[PDB]
């Protein structure tokens, strides 16, 4: 099995049956069988979440590279009110993750069209619905690839989020602005924290930022501790 | 410590029979015998658990506020972040002796299940409040596992891990109950409040020590 | 610890505890709420 | 039996004779634990390479480019080519990452001997690694290790004991007269009684602190100046 660091010891509780195991646990957080059970559909849900926004992002800066993706929603006309998206956006995403998580809960329970009982998704695991109308390649050598795929869209987004709030612009943006300076654009080259004096980069985001006469506050992850 | 040959307080002199090397951070340190009796010791590690954790929670707030106030971002100083405005609340303004009232009230609710458990193991499991039950039990006295304050189950998991993790939870806390009156002794001798101390001292490290401070020592 | 919370258990001791506390707290009564003559 | 470091002493038993430049010197008894002699040892060899390396520069350095005070070298303006006024914070970067790996490595084959040995994104590619300290292979191309390798080893160990001796001496000797290590030579061999550790070791001659970039990097001299 690969280790995150050749040479190390897995941890007893990822004996690897969850695809991707690479025997990551430092500070044994799924050590508790149901806790790893639960942190191990929080991984899949955070990364299929994650690896959607993160392509959004990108794509909503190749098409509209004005707006930008942080003030997006300030920056956009909503074609309906924010009230009336967030109220049906709440009861949409409720219904899904009630059934989403009622199946996790007790497995092959929602697995069944409550409208039309004639439809019924077939037996399948957790964390996999069952949705899988093409399937390119071996399902566990796919899962790897969605859960490989799913981590780094996770540390990308948090990537795209820190770069927006110490430069003031999307990551593609951002990449370039590298791409010129390479020796010159680095946290290192924008930050440096000596014994004694502390250069911290200057928060580009409004701590609140006003949203159709709402002020919205908005602020820079932990500002003080940079 | 967890062992009879722990490193103890004051090598050579052996250690208090009553301290076994099992309680976390157990070094055979009770020079004045406060926890001969196995009551006390279980009462008095109670406590322990008890003061060292919100002296923990309160050296991360002294420490936050204060690296905040440095760097320039608006955060009154732990001395003078009392008399710091209270924030308003959808329901209404603050005010001080509600908000006394209100903080003892909650503080007595919660007191009264952890003492009662102390005092009766168990006895908060009893389904009264909506049902929670395991989850108002105690693994051990001072460590109230469950679902709801072991959430992530690190005592539910490895012991060794939990064991570990014990071990971390008492040094740290008497490292910052050290520090917490640090925090209030370094105020009450310089005025200036910690991370303007830490920044003094790396500015000119052999003229800003203790002695030279008027109050520590009084003739120098 | 258990026979030295007993001494102070003792007739002496408990009655110098008992006894200051209760003088203490006509003193601080007084402190607050000075001249009480009368209940009005 | 080999020399040992007094000829009235009596050897530690730890110290039998296994290591290169065994004479017995252990006063502090610090090598007592095998797990710490085994690290100290690490620690010597990578102390020793890196000494002899760097009183190899120093001295180097003044040989052909005799305008830069070694002391004074590690300036962004001081460096050469065009590294001269390079960022410092995005040359940190780069000796960060490279050595942080380098040095991980290494440290995994103190956890694990042995088992950090083969290139991670090639594959065959594998360092002998006889004895730990000592990989070989690509470490050792001209190949004189296949020789007497502990006779080697002992060459190395006394030149590099020698070595760090003498970095310490350059690094003194320069905060006191302000002139290099072959420039101290030469003051000597001018005036002797004149030029002497009695007539320097009362200045602390070196800058207080040094302002790198915008970033003020306080100094010290080992004696307190008088
Ligand atoms: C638990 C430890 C604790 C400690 C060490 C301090 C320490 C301090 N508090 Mg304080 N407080 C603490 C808890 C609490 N305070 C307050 C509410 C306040 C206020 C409203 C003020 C302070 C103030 C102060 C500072 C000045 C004291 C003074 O003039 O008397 C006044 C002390 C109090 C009103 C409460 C002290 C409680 C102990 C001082 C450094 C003052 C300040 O900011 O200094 C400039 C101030 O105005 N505290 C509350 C909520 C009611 C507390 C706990 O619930
Ligand atoms: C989206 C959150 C999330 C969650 C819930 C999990 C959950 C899990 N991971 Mg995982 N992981 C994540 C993100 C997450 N991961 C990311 C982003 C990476 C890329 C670095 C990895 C890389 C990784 C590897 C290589 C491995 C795991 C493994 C595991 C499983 C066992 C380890 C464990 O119990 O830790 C539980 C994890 C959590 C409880 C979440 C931690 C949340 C804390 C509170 C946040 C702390 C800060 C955090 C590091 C964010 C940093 C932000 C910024 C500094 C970048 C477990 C079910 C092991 C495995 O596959 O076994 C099956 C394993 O080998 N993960
Ligand atoms: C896949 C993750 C990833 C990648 C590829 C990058 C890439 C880059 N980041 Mg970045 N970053 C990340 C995550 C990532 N970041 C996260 C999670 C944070 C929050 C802690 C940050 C916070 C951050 C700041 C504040 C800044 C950058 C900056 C930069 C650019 C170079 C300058 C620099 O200082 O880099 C430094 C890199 C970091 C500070 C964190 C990267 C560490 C990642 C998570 C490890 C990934 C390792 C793995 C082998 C992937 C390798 C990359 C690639 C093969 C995918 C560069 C293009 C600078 C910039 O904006 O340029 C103008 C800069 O100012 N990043
Ligand atoms: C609503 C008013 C308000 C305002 C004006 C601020 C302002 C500030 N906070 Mg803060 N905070 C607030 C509410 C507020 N906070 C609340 C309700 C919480 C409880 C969750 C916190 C918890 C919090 C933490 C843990 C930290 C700050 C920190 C900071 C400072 C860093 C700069 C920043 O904006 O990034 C904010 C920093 C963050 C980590 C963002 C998370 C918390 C934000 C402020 C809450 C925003 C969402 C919430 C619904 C409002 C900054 C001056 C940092 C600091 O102390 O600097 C030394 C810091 O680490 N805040
Ligand atoms: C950091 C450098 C370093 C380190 C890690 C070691 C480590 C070790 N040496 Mg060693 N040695 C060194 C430098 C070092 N040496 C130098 C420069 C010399 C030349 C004088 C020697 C000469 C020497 C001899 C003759 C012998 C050893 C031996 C040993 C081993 C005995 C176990 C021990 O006591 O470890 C502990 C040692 C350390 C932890 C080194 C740290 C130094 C301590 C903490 C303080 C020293 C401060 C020092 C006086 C400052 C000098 C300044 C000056 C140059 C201006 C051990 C693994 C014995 C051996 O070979 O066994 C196989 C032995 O016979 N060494
Ligand atoms: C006089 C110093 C000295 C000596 C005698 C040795 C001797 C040895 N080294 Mg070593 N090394 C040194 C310095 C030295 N090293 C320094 C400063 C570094 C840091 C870059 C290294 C880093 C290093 C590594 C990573 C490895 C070795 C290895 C070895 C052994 C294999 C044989 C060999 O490499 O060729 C013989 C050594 C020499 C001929 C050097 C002495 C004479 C030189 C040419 C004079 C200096 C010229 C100067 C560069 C200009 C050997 C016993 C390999 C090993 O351990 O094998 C298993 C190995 O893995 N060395
Ligand atoms: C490691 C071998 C070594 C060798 C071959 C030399 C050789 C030399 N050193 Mg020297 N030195 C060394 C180690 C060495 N040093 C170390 C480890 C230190 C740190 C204490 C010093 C500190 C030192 C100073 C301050 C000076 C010299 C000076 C000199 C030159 C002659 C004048 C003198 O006072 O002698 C050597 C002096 C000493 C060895 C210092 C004696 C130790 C006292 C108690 C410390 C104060 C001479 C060529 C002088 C110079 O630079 O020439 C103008 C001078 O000013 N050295
Ligand atoms: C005030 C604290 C006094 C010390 C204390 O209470 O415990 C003091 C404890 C227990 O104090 C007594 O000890 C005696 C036996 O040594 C008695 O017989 C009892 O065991 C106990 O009550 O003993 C000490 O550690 C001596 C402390 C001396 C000061
Ligand atoms: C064991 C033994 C035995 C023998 O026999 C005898 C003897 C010796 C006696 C003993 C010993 C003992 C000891 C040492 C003790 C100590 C303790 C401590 C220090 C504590 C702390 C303690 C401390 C603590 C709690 C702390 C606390 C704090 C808190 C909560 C909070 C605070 C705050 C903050 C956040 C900030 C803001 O702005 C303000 C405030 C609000 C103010
Ligand atoms: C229960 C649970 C369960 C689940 O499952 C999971 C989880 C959630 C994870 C868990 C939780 C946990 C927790 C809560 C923890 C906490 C921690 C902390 C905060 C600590 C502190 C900690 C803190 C501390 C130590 C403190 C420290 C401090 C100090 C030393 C001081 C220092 C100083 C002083 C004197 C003053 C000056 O001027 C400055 C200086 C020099 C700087
Ligand atoms: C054995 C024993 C045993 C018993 O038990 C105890 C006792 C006796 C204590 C012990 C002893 C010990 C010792 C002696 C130690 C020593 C150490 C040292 C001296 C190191 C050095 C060390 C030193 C070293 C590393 C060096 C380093 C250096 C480097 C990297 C570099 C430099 C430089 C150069 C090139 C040039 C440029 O332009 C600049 C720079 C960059 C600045």
């Amino acid at each position: 099995r690969p280790l995150w660091r050749p040479g190390s010891a897995p941890p007893a509780h990822l004996n690897g049956e969850l695809p991707g195991d690479f025997g990551f646990d430092p500070l044994g957080l799924g050590a508790n069988p149901e806790s790893l059970k639960w942190f191990a559909e929080s991984e899949r849900v955070h990364a299929r979440w994650a690896m959607l926004a993160v392509a959004g992002i990108l794509v909503q800066e190749v098409v509209k590279p004005d707006v930008f993706w942080y003030d997006a929603p300030t920056k956009i006309d909503l074609p309906f009110n924010i009230v009336g998206l967030l109220a049906f956006e709440f009861f949409a995403m409720h219904f899904v993750e009630l059934k989403r998580w009622q199946d996790f809960r007790n497995p092959g329970s929602v697995d069944a069209d409550p409208l039309f009982p004639s439809n019924k998704l077939a037996p399948h695991e957790v964390g996999y619905p069952g949705f899988a109308p093409f399937v390119p390649g071996p399902m566990e050598e796919l899962k790897v690839k969605e859960i490989k795929n799913g981590r780094l869209a996770m540390l990308a987004f948090i990537g795209f989020t820190m770069a927006a709030q110490v430069t003031g612009k999307g990551p593609l943006a951002a990449l370039s602005e590298h791409l010129a300076d390479p020796m010159g654009t680095t946290i290192f080259s924008k930050a440096v924290v000596v014994p004694g004096q502390v250069v911290q980069p200057e928060c580009k985001i409004p701590q609140f930022t006003d949203f159709q006469g709402t002020k919205i506050f908005t602020p820079c992850l932990f500002q003080g501790l940079w | 410590a967890y062992g009879p040959d722990r490193p103890l307080w004051y090598p050579g002199n052996p250690a208090p029979a009553y301290l076994d090397g099992t309680l976390a951070g157990d070094y055979g340190f009770d020079p004045l015998g406060l926890s001969s009796d196995p009551e006390t010791m279980r009462w008095m590690v109670h406590a322990e658990l008890q003061n060292a954790r919100w002296a923990m929670l309160g050296a991360a707030g002294v420490l936050l506020t204060s690296i905040g106030a440095a760097v320039g971002l608006p955060f009154p100083e732990w001395y003078e972040a009392g008399a710091a405005p209270l924030p308003s609340t959808v329901h209404g303004d603050w005010s001080f002796g509600t908000l006394t009232a209100t903080m003892f009230l909650l503080f007595h609710w919660a007191e009264q299940k952890r003492i009662m458990d102390f005092r009766n193991p168990g006895s908060q499991g009893d389904g009264s409040f909506f049902g929670i039950t395991d989850d108002f039990k105690s693994k051990e006295n001072g460590y109230p596992g469950g679902r709801l304050f072991d959430p992530i189950g690190f005592s539910r998991g490895d012991e060794a891990m939990y064991k570990k993790y014990k071990q971390n939870e008492i040094v740290n806390g008497r490292l910052a109950m050290v520090a917490n009156l640090g925090f209030w002794a370094q105020y009450a001798a310089t005025g200036k409040g910690p991370i303007q101390n830490l920044a003094d001292h790396l500015a000119d490290p052999y003229h800003t020590t203790f002695t030279t401070n008027g109050v520590s020592v009084p003739f120098y | 610890m258990k026979n030295f919370t007993t001494y102070l258990s003792t007739a002496p001791v408990v009655a110098l505890a008992w006894f200051t506390v209760t003088a203490a707290l006509l003193i601080e009564i007084n402190r607050f709420f000075p001249d009480p003559l009368v209940f009005s | 039996d080999r020399k040992l470091w007094a000829p009235t002493v009596d050897s530690p038993s730890y110290l039998n004779g296994e290591l290169a430049g065994d004479y017995g010197f252990d006063p502090l008894g610090l090598g007592a634990d095998p797990v710490a002699l085994k690290w100290y040892r690490q620690s010597e060899l990578v102390h020793a390479r890196w000494a002899m390396l760097g009183v190899a520069g120093v001295l180097g350095q003044e040989i052909l480019r005799p305008d830069v005070f070694w002391y004074e070298a590690g300036e962004p303006q001081n460096l050469p080519g065009p590294f001269q006024n390079i960022n410092m914070g995005g040359l940190l970067a780069w000796e960060f990452l490279l050595m942080h790996w380098v040095e991980v490595r290494r440290w995994q084959d103190y956890k694990n001997f042995g088992s950090v040995n083969e290139d991670p994104i090639f594959k065959g590619n594998k360092v002998p690694n006889p004895e730990m300290g000592y990989p070989g292979g690509i470490f050792d191309p001209l190949g004189f290790s296949k020789g007497n390798r502990k006779e080697l080893q002992t060459k190395e160990i006394k030149n590099g004991r020698i070595a760090m001796i003498a970095f310490m001496s350059f690094v003194v000797q320069a905060q006191a007269t302000g002139k290099g290590p072959l420039a101290n030579l030469a003051d000597h061999l001018s005036n002797p009684g004149a030029n002497n550790w009695v007539s320097n070791i009362n200045h602390c001659v070196t800058p207080s602190s040094v302002d790198v970039q915008g970033l003020t990097i306080p100094l010290t001299c080992l004696w307190p100046g008088s």
